[PDB]
């Protein structure tokens, strides 16, 4: 019943701010606990970041704590993040967490609510949209080639959603170039090539790029 | 600030208890926290106060603490539990929230699975576009390691070769993708190119021509 969303920019430069909010539904940050911030860079653990509460108290990583800001907005239920002078190492998905005080007597935290998590990429690069390709079938394994973009992530679907099994998208590759590409392919029977359309639906959001390509035999 | 140790590693036979160690020096005095962690997903709480689990959580999953080591222990353990697993706790000296390093847990037993190999020239539009690019897709392999091989013709190619990690595609095998970039003259100027695929030992090799 509790959900936490996270909400923010994917890219952000070197140097510069990165701002995230957090939306939370379904418990009023007003009534009680800390609300918070955990992050995990790329292949790494978890660190937690901070965490504040209704009255605008804040516990920060002491680490970080020259870089960090956390904002409450009980009016609207949501709660915010600003980490300045970021570098590379800052790239990581961003959660936000409930933090329960625990019953016991010392002082303690453990997060029982999670966001789903939000990545966000430090670089200088712009954001590039894909150009996506067809992958025609010679049952049949046809796709689309979704190459070159910045920066991550991208979602596909098949025809609007409507084709679901078979569907194998796989993690993108992160070039030398700095640019991504990624490929979704799907097994259909072989039987259905001339009566069924395929299409890939792509989006792109850093780049508001929508792309519905036809796969054809 | 406060260490919390884990092993990078706990391999464990399916039905058999996992245990899953958290040191740290007076652990004992603190409250301990876990999560379970899934490839690709958020982190779940699955024990708080050294041993409480949250509602919905299995009774399978069990924790104490005492001295200088916590443990998670997992009981007849389900190769659906496998998954990074943290420990926590709050630092009071320091006023900041403490993990451990992480602990993957595999559950041994799961039989070799050789992979399945796409590959897909380039396409009309991209040649179009003065470029090509070769697609070689991976997957449904265990255990989760191959190593990718290009040849145009017969002459191995490693110029232009992109080849990702390998990841878990939650039916617990692996996926993993190596694309080519080649220029439209050099598609055109070769008979076939190969992607060959090698899992523990054993080569799986597709190859694709200019038609």
């Amino acid at each position: 019943e509790v959900q936490l969303v996270e909400s923010g920019p994917g890219l952000v430069k070197p140097s510069d701010i990165l701002s995230l909010t957090c939306a939370v539904s379904g418990y009023s940050i007003s009534s009680n606990y800390y609300w918070g911030w955990i992050r995990q860079p790329p292949g790494k653990g978890l660190e937690w970041i901070g965490s504040i509460y209704h009255s605008g108290s804040t516990y920060y990583k002491p680490s970080l704590e020259s870089r960090l800001g956390i904002s409450v907005d009980t009016s609207k239920n949501q709660f915010s993040l600003k980490l300045s002078f970021v570098s590379a190492a800052d790239t990581a998905v961003y959660y936000c967490a409930r933090h329960v005080r625990s019953g016991y007597p010392d002082t303690a935290y453990y997060f029982d609510k999670w966001g789903q998590g939000t990545l966000v990429t430090v670089s200088s690069a712009s954001t590039k949209g894909p150009s996506v390709f067809p992958l025609a079938p010679s049952t049949a394994a046809l796709g689309c080639l979704v190459k070159d973009y910045f920066p991550e992530p991208v979602t596909v679907s098949w025809n609007s959603g409507a084709l679901t099994s078979g569907v194998h998208t796989f993690p993108a590759v992160l070039q030398s170039s700095g640019l991504y590409s990624l490929s979704s392919v799907v097994t259909v029977p072989s039987s259905s090539l001339g009566t069924q359309t395929y299409i890939c639906n792509v989006n792109h959001k850093p780049s508001n790029t929508k792309v519905d390509k036809r796969v054809e035999p | 600030s406060y260490v919390l140790t884990q092993p990078p590693s706990v391999s464990v036979a399916p039905g058999e208890t996992a245990r899953i160690s958290c040191g740290g020096n007076n652990i004992g005095t603190k409250v301990l926290h876990w999560y379970q962690q899934t490839p690709g997903q958020a982190p779940v709480l699955v024990v708080y106060d050294d041993s409480d689990r949250p509602s919905g959580i299995p009774e399978r999953f069990s924790g104490s603490n005492s001295g200088n080591t916590a443990t998670l222990t997992i009981s007849r353990v389900e190769v659906g539990d496998e998954a990074d697993y943290y420990c926590q706790v709050w630092d009071i000296s320091t006023d900041q929230a403490v993990f451990g390093g992480g602990t993957k847990l595999t559950v041994l037993g799961q039989p070799k699975a050789a992979p399945s190999v796409t590959l897909f020239p380039p396409s009309s539009e991209e040649l179009q576009a003065n470029k090509a690019t070769l697609v070689c897709l991976i997957s449904d392999f265990y255990p989760g390691a191959v190593t990718v091989a290009w040849k145009a013709d017969s002459s191995p190619v490693k110029a232009g070769v992109e080849t990702t990690t390998p990841s878990k595609q939650s039916n617990n095998k692996y996926a993993a993708s190596s694309y080519l970039s080649l220029t439209p003259e050099q598609w055109k100027s070769h008979r076939s190119y190969s992607c060959q695929v090698t899992h523990e030992g054993s080569t799986v090799e597709k190859t694709v021509a200019p038609t």
